[PDB]
């Protein structure tokens, strides 16, 4: 459902547990390479909750196999994603997403 | 009925993302978000009416623009920043 490469490596110790907000800095992109969205951009960490089912499936699995500290490309089927609906004006159906996903740290 | 605004916009916040989001129901996004709005046009007659208004006041009237645009472009990207917004009051909320 979800692949997960690294791009840089974590401490591989510290993995988040349920009800912890993972502070991260991502960049989603198109199979194509078609970006859509960045924090880099805006310059500004995202945070979220794991287990609380507030961000796709992809992410859910994906981000939970990292360690504080790596970086990952993780590569979600439109499965663990946003099906064949896709979200209006931004993705597709059966998109294939990309992101580029960095754990800063847990809090 | 009697509730503080900041328990109606964190309650309200996200049912609105829900409706959206989960259900890419833009319509009932705006009948839920909407009433919200209209009752800060009233402004703040307690003290922590005032205080909330005085903290996010500013935020919540930028988002409701942002809708606004929405409505007169089409553009989903207009819509999203309000969002952005509406995240960050609703994260200092909590
Ligand atoms: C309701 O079902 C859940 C919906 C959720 C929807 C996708 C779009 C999520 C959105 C989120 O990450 C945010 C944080 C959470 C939600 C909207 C909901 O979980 C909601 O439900 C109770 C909730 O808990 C929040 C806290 C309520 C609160 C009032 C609203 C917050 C809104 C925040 C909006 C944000 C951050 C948007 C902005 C970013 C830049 C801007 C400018 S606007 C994010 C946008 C939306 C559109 C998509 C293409 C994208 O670009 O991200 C994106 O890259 C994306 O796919 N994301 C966001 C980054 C993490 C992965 C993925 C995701 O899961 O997003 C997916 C999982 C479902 O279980």
């Amino acid at each position: 459902g979800v692949q997960v490469e690294t791009i840089s490596p974590g401490d591989g110790r510290t993995f988040p547990k349920r009800g912890q907000t993972c502070v991260v800095h991502y960049t989603g992109m198109l199979e194509d390479g078609k970006k859509f969205d960045s924090s880099r951009d805006r310059n500004k960490p995202f945070k979220f909750m794991l287990g609380k089912q507030e961000v796709i499936r992809g992410w859910e699995e994906g981000v939970a196999q990292m360690s504080v500290g790596q970086r990952a490309k993780l590569t979600i089927s439109p499965d663990y994603a946003y099906g064949a609906t896709g979200h209006p004006g931004i993705i597709p159906p059966h998109a294939t997403l990309v992101f580029d996903v960095e754990l800063l740290k847990l809090e | 009925v009697a509730i503080l605004w900041h328990e109606m916009w964190h309650e309200g916040l996200e049912e609105a993302s829900r409706l959206y989001f989960g259900e890419r129901n833009v319509k009932g996004m705006f009948e839920v978000l909407e009433p919200l709005h209209a009752m800060m046009e009233r402004g703040p007659q307690t003290l922590k009416e005032t205080s909330f208004n005085q903290a996010y006041g500013r935020d919540l009237m930028e988002a409701q623009e942002w809708c606004r645009k929405y409505m007169k472009s089409g553009n989903v990207k207009d819509l999203t920043q309000a969002w952005d917004l509406y995240y960050h009051v609703f994260r200092r909320i909590s």
